RNA sequence: CGUGAGGGAAAGGUGAAAAGAACCCCGGGAGGGGAGUGAAAUAGAGCCUGAAACCGUGGGCUUACAAGCAGUCACGGCCCC
RNA sequence: GAAUGCCGGCAUGAGUAACGAUAAAGAGGGUGAGAAUCCCUCUCGCCGUAAGCCCAAGGGUUCCUACGCAAUGGUCGUCAG
RNA sequence: CGAUGUCGGCUCGUCGCAUCCUGGGGCUGAAGAAGGUCCCAAGGGUUGGGCUGUUCGCCCAUUAAAGCGGCACGCGAGCUGGGUUCAGAACGUCGUGAGACAGUUCGGUCUCUAUCCGCCACGGGCGCAGGAGGCUUGAGGGGGGCUCUUCCUAGUACGAGAGGACCGGAAGGGACGCACCUCUGGUUUCCCAGCUGUCCCUCCAGGGGCAUAAGCUGGGUAGCCAUGUGCGGAAGGGAUAACCGCUGAAAGCAUCUAAGCGGGAAGCCCGCCCCAAGAUGAGGCCUCCCACGGCAGCCGGUAAGGACCCGGGAAGACCACCCGGUGGAUGGGCCGGGGGUGUAAGCGCCGCGAGGCGUUGAGCCGACCGGUCCCAAUCGUCCGAGGUCU
């Protein structure tokens, strides 16, 4: 190879504008039907450790 | 201009007047009428075919009335023919007959991001005689200030396969009414278990 | 819907239940119908079956002879039509599947690795005791 | 599935033992010869006083492959060498003997003198 | 064809 | 390609692919209930599942099977005396994996726990 | 930094006075918010002034059929005085 | 306003390459505000004419213990030269 | 000259046409077959080897043919580095010498990271005046486009003879393309077996690690594959090139032309296959929702629907796409079949023993074809019309 290069300095608009696709989505979460906490879908209920309508876990 | 569409099963071969003859298996019918496209209507000829039963809990509302419009039970897909208008309200495998000649389109098998060399049949580079981290490259891409450019449709790595394919001029080998199954003699495109679409050909 | 029924289904016509079982090791006799001038007939092809490809109607089986100082091996469908009969000439008894070993032994080297499968045999001739 | 630097025996009694392939004679630029095909072949070696030569540049039709060949009817058939009979312009044989099996395609593509001189055919 | 090189061959860049 | 490819590669080679199992396996047959990442808890299952069900056979040749994986004697006897017998009647599925709903802080690797069922 | 001869930097400023922020609050801490000191605390010790490049939050106008040394002239729209 | 000027600051490339031998990990228990990374246990792997042990150079407190985690440690850190 | 890397090769093309072949044609000192010569034609094709660093060239064996040129003598941020421009060394030669050469000879550092344009693939956004779930038209693009042999016609026409057709019809190939995995043939990192050395469990028996990132060996399913299989080039219609005409003046004859009409290429347009409505010129058809509140505008709750999350997938780098989410066969387990391996351990018998024999096609057993709610896809959340004016 030969040591490829930037021939210019990207503008503050055109780096910006790459980040155009950076913003996160903020995580989903849907309430413990036990505790009502907030929590992911999915999950054992890290507030109360039921899952499935049961005690999982000590919490 | 007769079609239906059809599982892909598998191949075997089948012996016939003492040749081994390399087949796939297709499960084509019964394929439900669902709407007819008309000159007056839709400006072109073609059967909407449904195929494949589905569970109507899985049936949206937009999607029932159109079946309901037919009188028509919920069915897995819907495919156009074109230029084909059968009598029926229904078309099964007997629309083909054993030495008849089809075209079978299919989805052909994914390769995904694939290199030049499986994609393109490029040659690649040595594998000795000096070869450095190439040996599976392109090579040139191009000339030099003139034209200063790649043309576009340069054949270069990139996805392949999960395409519409359509293999033609296949015999028909058999056809079994009571199983819907077709014989076609050869390959078609895609993995078993995938739909295929069957048309009478188009070679003479 | 069950698409290796269906497969089975098709081959279930083509099917064949007429001929021996025989294993890898054995040697076998195969009559075989074969196209010539202007007429078909049945060359026989004898020799150690070196292997048996599983695949239910698909099978296949290779037999390996000399003929006249140069080896040949056969390739045959275990459904094809085109065997009109198989034999067993002997029982071999081998301690692998695949016996390509046998294609680099010489003659002698061979009969000492494939004694014959005095089971197989005592068991051939218990049936062919018939009513 | 022959190709040029490919050695073959010959099975034949013209005095040729070894025949290199310098060429298949299919077409313009066919890759491969099998049973049937025609080559053009370097004498690489012979017993002295034969009708050939070491050096001489011979035809000669496959006539067994250690490449199995397919048929029809589904089966294959497999030798244990590669051979050829060596030939003249009318693919008549230039020898009087043919050692060993041939393969029935010999006769199919009308290689009828070599195929009856055979002892076997396969 | 074969004429005048130009050029002596080159090396990798020497470290800046 | 990957087409219909089985079994999950876990970025070790063979053996230790094959040793990081077996180490499991001990571990979860050992406390009846382990946590790790979601990938590996459902690996798991099955190649523990079969360690269970050889010991459910009870048999001798089942015992020198599963010594194979678990090496442990005591182990394959606690496995074939009192875990083995309380899956008696239950077909497959002895293990159950539920994923926890935290993330670990020096990697954000996803937990979930993975035990031996009722 | 250099084996050595030898080379050889950067780095100043709270306030008149420490009155250098008791005590409470969040925090593991750092940091902050109150309270307090002071004429002044965006003079709070990372301290006078505190430019510019550079990074951000908020607002006005504008922009997803368009061809550009980025301005300039014209007109029209919107927002402000 | 330019001297591939000088000193300093801050950008761009970019959340990119990389995180330094492909000997390799897993789990339970403890501790703590915080744990893949610290302690303990069991399991697994690697070196073993060494990747173990003893001397001499050179190095100069790096040794042991207690209390710590801003920075140093290519991550983390409750641990540590 | 504050650097435009320089021969040849490889790779990858693309263009020109002064055409090498294939197609069409006129003249021929064209009987036929085969040539020659010119014209039209760039769609496709245009082989493998010996020598040499070679380009070129010669040569061998074939071929329808083995075209010539352009693209920075196309292509070194794509590779090579044999040639050539450094330093070593030697020969010839020149020079007293140091050294030298549009000579020879052997050797001799070729730089991981692509910003922008361009290119190949994939998304995200918005738009397409109501919002939605489907199914589509094809403007416009791209892909493909080669060719030989034999046989029949017919040993006919032609020819003293050798030789040997037009037109029309069959069959079989080469190379290339797309797809595929039944067969053939590979792989198959742990699916089975055998084997050695060593350490270990547990002494024997049986086993486990390590010997590679499989210790080695023999095999090997799905998958991915070519050496394997199917299929493609067309047909056909239309308009033309050269070229051949019909009718026909000017110019009482003649003339394919000045009016008019015909025939006529592998080429051109359509036809085939693929993409395609960001085709902002944002197309069409079927079906679904609805005329909700507070104030072509805003705020809020919904509708049809959608997303999130989850189980997955011959889909896949992420993304996307497809399927499924207990109204469930989506993956995991378990069961049955397939398939591989090739007769487990244990016990009994024979043998002093290594072993052998029986129980036994046993046991083990990935992915393939299926069954089964045993395990897990719990439970939910959030978006989303109210339709501008003539
Ligand atoms: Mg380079
Ligand atoms: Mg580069
Ligand atoms: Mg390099
Ligand atoms: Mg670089
Ligand atoms: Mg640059
Ligand atoms: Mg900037
Ligand atoms: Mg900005
Ligand atoms: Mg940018
Ligand atoms: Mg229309
Ligand atoms: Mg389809
Ligand atoms: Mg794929
Ligand atoms: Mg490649
Ligand atoms: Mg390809
Ligand atoms: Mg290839
Ligand atoms: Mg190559
Ligand atoms: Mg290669
Ligand atoms: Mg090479
Ligand atoms: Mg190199
Ligand atoms: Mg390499
Ligand atoms: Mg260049
Ligand atoms: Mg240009
Ligand atoms: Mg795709
Ligand atoms: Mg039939
Ligand atoms: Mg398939
Ligand atoms: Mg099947
Ligand atoms: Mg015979
Ligand atoms: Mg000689
Ligand atoms: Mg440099
Ligand atoms: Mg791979
Ligand atoms: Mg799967
Ligand atoms: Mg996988
Ligand atoms: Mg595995
Ligand atoms: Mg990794
Ligand atoms: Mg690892
Ligand atoms: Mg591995
Ligand atoms: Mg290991
Ligand atoms: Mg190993
Ligand atoms: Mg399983
Ligand atoms: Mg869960
Ligand atoms: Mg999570
Ligand atoms: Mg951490
Ligand atoms: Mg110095
Ligand atoms: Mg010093
Ligand atoms: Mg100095
Ligand atoms: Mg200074
Ligand atoms: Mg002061
Ligand atoms: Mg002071
Ligand atoms: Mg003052
Ligand atoms: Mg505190
Ligand atoms: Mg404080
Ligand atoms: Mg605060
Ligand atoms: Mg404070
Ligand atoms: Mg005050
Ligand atoms: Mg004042
Ligand atoms: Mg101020
Ligand atoms: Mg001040
Ligand atoms: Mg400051
Ligand atoms: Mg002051
Ligand atoms: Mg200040
Ligand atoms: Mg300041
Ligand atoms: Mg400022
Ligand atoms: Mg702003
Ligand atoms: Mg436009
Ligand atoms: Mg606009
Ligand atoms: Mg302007
Ligand atoms: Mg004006
Ligand atoms: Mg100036
Ligand atoms: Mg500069
Ligand atoms: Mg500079
Ligand atoms: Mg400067
Ligand atoms: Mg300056
Ligand atoms: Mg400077
Ligand atoms: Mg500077
Ligand atoms: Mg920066
Ligand atoms: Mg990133
Ligand atoms: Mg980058
Ligand atoms: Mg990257
Ligand atoms: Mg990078
Ligand atoms: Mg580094
Ligand atoms: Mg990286
Ligand atoms: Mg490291
Ligand atoms: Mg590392
Ligand atoms: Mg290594
Ligand atoms: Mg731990
Ligand atoms: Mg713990
Ligand atoms: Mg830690
Ligand atoms: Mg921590
Ligand atoms: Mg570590
Ligand atoms: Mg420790
Ligand atoms: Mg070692
Ligand atoms: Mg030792
Ligand atoms: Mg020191
Ligand atoms: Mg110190
Ligand atoms: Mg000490
Ligand atoms: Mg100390
Ligand atoms: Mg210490
Ligand atoms: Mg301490
Ligand atoms: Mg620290
Ligand atoms: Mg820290
Ligand atoms: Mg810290
Ligand atoms: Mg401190
Ligand atoms: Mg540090
Ligand atoms: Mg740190
Ligand atoms: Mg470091
Ligand atoms: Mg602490
Ligand atoms: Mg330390
Ligand atoms: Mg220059
Ligand atoms: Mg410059
Ligand atoms: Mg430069
Ligand atoms: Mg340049
Ligand atoms: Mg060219
Ligand atoms: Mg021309
Ligand atoms: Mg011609
Ligand atoms: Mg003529
Ligand atoms: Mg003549
Ligand atoms: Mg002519
Ligand atoms: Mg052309
Ligand atoms: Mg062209
Ligand atoms: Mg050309
Ligand atoms: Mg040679
Ligand atoms: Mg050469
Ligand atoms: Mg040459
Ligand atoms: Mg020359
Ligand atoms: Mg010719
Ligand atoms: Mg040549
Ligand atoms: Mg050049
Ligand atoms: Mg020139
Ligand atoms: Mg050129
Ligand atoms: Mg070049
Ligand atoms: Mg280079
Ligand atoms: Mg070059
Ligand atoms: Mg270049
Ligand atoms: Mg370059
Ligand atoms: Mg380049
Ligand atoms: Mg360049
Ligand atoms: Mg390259
Ligand atoms: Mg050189
Ligand atoms: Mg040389
Ligand atoms: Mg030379
Ligand atoms: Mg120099
Ligand atoms: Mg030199
Ligand atoms: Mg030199
Ligand atoms: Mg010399
Ligand atoms: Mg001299
Ligand atoms: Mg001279
Ligand atoms: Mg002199
Ligand atoms: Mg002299
Ligand atoms: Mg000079
Ligand atoms: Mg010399
Ligand atoms: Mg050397
Ligand atoms: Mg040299
Ligand atoms: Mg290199
Ligand atoms: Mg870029
Ligand atoms: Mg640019
Ligand atoms: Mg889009
Ligand atoms: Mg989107
Ligand atoms: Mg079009
Ligand atoms: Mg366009
Ligand atoms: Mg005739
Ligand atoms: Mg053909
Ligand atoms: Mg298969
Ligand atoms: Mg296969
Ligand atoms: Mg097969
Ligand atoms: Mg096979
Ligand atoms: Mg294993
Ligand atoms: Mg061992
Ligand atoms: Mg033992
Ligand atoms: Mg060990
Ligand atoms: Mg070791
Ligand atoms: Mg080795
Ligand atoms: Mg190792
Ligand atoms: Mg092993
Ligand atoms: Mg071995
Ligand atoms: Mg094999
Ligand atoms: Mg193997
Ligand atoms: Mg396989
Ligand atoms: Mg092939
Ligand atoms: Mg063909
Ligand atoms: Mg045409
Ligand atoms: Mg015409
Ligand atoms: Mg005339
Ligand atoms: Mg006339
Ligand atoms: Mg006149
Ligand atoms: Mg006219
Ligand atoms: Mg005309
Ligand atoms: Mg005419
Ligand atoms: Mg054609
Ligand atoms: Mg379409
Ligand atoms: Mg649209
Ligand atoms: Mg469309
Ligand atoms: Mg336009
Ligand atoms: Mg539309
Ligand atoms: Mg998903
Ligand atoms: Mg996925
Ligand atoms: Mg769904
Ligand atoms: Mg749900
Ligand atoms: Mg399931
Ligand atoms: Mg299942
Ligand atoms: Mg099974
Ligand atoms: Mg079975
Ligand atoms: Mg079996
Ligand atoms: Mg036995
Ligand atoms: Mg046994
Ligand atoms: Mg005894
Ligand atoms: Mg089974
Ligand atoms: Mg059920
Ligand atoms: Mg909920
Ligand atoms: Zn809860």
């Amino acid at each position: 190879a030969k040591h490829p290069v930037p021939k210019k300095k990207t503008s503050k608009a055109r780096r910006d504008a790459r980040r155009s696709h950076h913003a996160l989505t903020p995580p989903t979460l849907v309430p413990c039907p036990e505790c009502k906490a907030m929590k992911p879908p999915h999950t054992v209920c890290p507030e109360c450790g039921y899952y499935a309508g049961r005690k999982v876990l000590e919490v | 201009m007769k079609g239906i569409l059809g599982v892909k099963v598998g191949m075997t071969r089948i012996f016939r007047d003492d040749r081994a003859v390399p087949v796939t298996v297709i499960l084509a019918g019964p394929c439900p009428v669902v709407q007819r496209r008309t000159p007056e209507k839709d400006g072109y000829t073609a059967v909407q075919l449904g195929f494949l039963p589905q569970n109507p809990k899985r049936v949206n509302r937009p999607l029932k009335g159109h079946f309901a419009k037919a009188g028509v039970e919920p069915v897995r897909i819907l495919r156009e023919i074109r230029d084909f208008n059968p009598e029926g309200d229904t078309v099964t495998v007997e629309i083909f007959k054993p030495g008849e000649r089809v075209d079978v389109t299919g989805t052909s098998k994914g390769r995904g991001f694939a290199g030049v060399m499986k994609r393109w049949n490029f040659a690649g580079g040595p594998d000795s005689h000096g070869a450095h981290k190439i040996h599976r490259h392109p090579g040139s891409i191009g000339n030099r200030k003139t034209p200063g450019r790649v043309y576009k449709g340069k054949k270069m790595a990139g996805h392949y396969g999960a395409e519409r394919v359509t293999v033609m001029n296949l015999e028909v080998v058999d056809v079994i009414p009571e199983e819907n199954l077709l014989l076609v003699k050869g390959a078609v495109p895609g993995p078993n278990g995938g739909l295929v679409i069957v048309r009478e050909t188009k070679k003479a | 819907m069950n698409r290796g029924a269906l497969i089975k289904l098709v081959e279930s016509r083509y099917v064949r239940t007429d001929l021996p079982e025989f294993r890898p090791g054995d040697t076998v006799r195969v009559s075989y119908k074969v196209k010539e001038g202007n007429r078909t007939r049945i060359q026989d092809f004898e020799g150690i079956v070196i292997r048996i490809r599983r695949n239910g109607f698909n099978t296949t089986f290779t037999v390996r002879k000399v003929s006249y100082g140069v080896g040949v091996e056969r390739i045959f469908p275990l459904h094809s039509p085109l065997i009109q009969k198989i034999d067993i000439v002997q029982r071999g008894r081998a301690r692998r599947a695949k016996l390509y070993f046998i294609r680099n032994l010489s003659d002698r080297e061979i009969r000492r690795k494939l004694r014959a499968d005095r089971k197989r045999i005592d068991q051939d001739r218990a049936a062919e005791r018939a009513a | 599935m022959i190709q040029p630097q490919t050695y073959l025996e010959v099975a034949d009694n013209t005095g040729a033992r070894k025949i290199m392939c310098i060429r298949v004679l299919k077409g313009s630029n066919a890759k491969y010869a099998t049973v049937g095909d025609v080559i053009v072949a370097s004498v690489k070696e012979a017993i002295p006083r034969g009708a050939v030569k070491e050096g001489d540049v011979v035809k000669a039709v496959v006539v067994r492959t250690k490449k199995e060949i397919k048929r029809p009817d589904g089966s294959a058939i497999r030798f244990d060498d590669n051979a050829a009979v060596i030939i003249n312009n009318q693919l008549e044989p230039r020898g009087t003997r043919v050692f060993g099996p041939v393969a029935r395609e010999l006769r199919e593509k009308g290689f009828m003198k070599i195929v009856s001189l055979a002892p076997e055919v396969l | 064809v074969d004429k005048g090189s130009y050029l002596p061959r080159p090396t990798p860049p020497r470290p800046i | 390609m990957r087409h219909l490819k089985s079994g999950r590669k876990l970025n070790r080679h063979s053996s230790h692919r094959l040793a990081l199992y077996r180490n499991q396996a001990k571990s979860l047959l050992t406390h009846g209930r382990i946590t790790t990442t979601v990938p590996k808890a459902k690996e798991l299952r099955g190649f523990v599942d079969h360690l269970i069900h050889l010991a459910k056979r009870g048999d001798l040749h089942a015992r020198r099977l599963v010594l194979r994986d678990l090496q442990d004697v005591k182990l394959v006897r606690k496995l074939f005396d009192e875990i083995a017998p309380r899956y008696r009647d239950r077909q497959g599925g002895y293990t159950r994996v539920l994923k926890l709903a935290e993330r670990r802080r020096g990697d954000g690797a996803p937990l979930a726990l993975v035990e031996l069922v009722e």
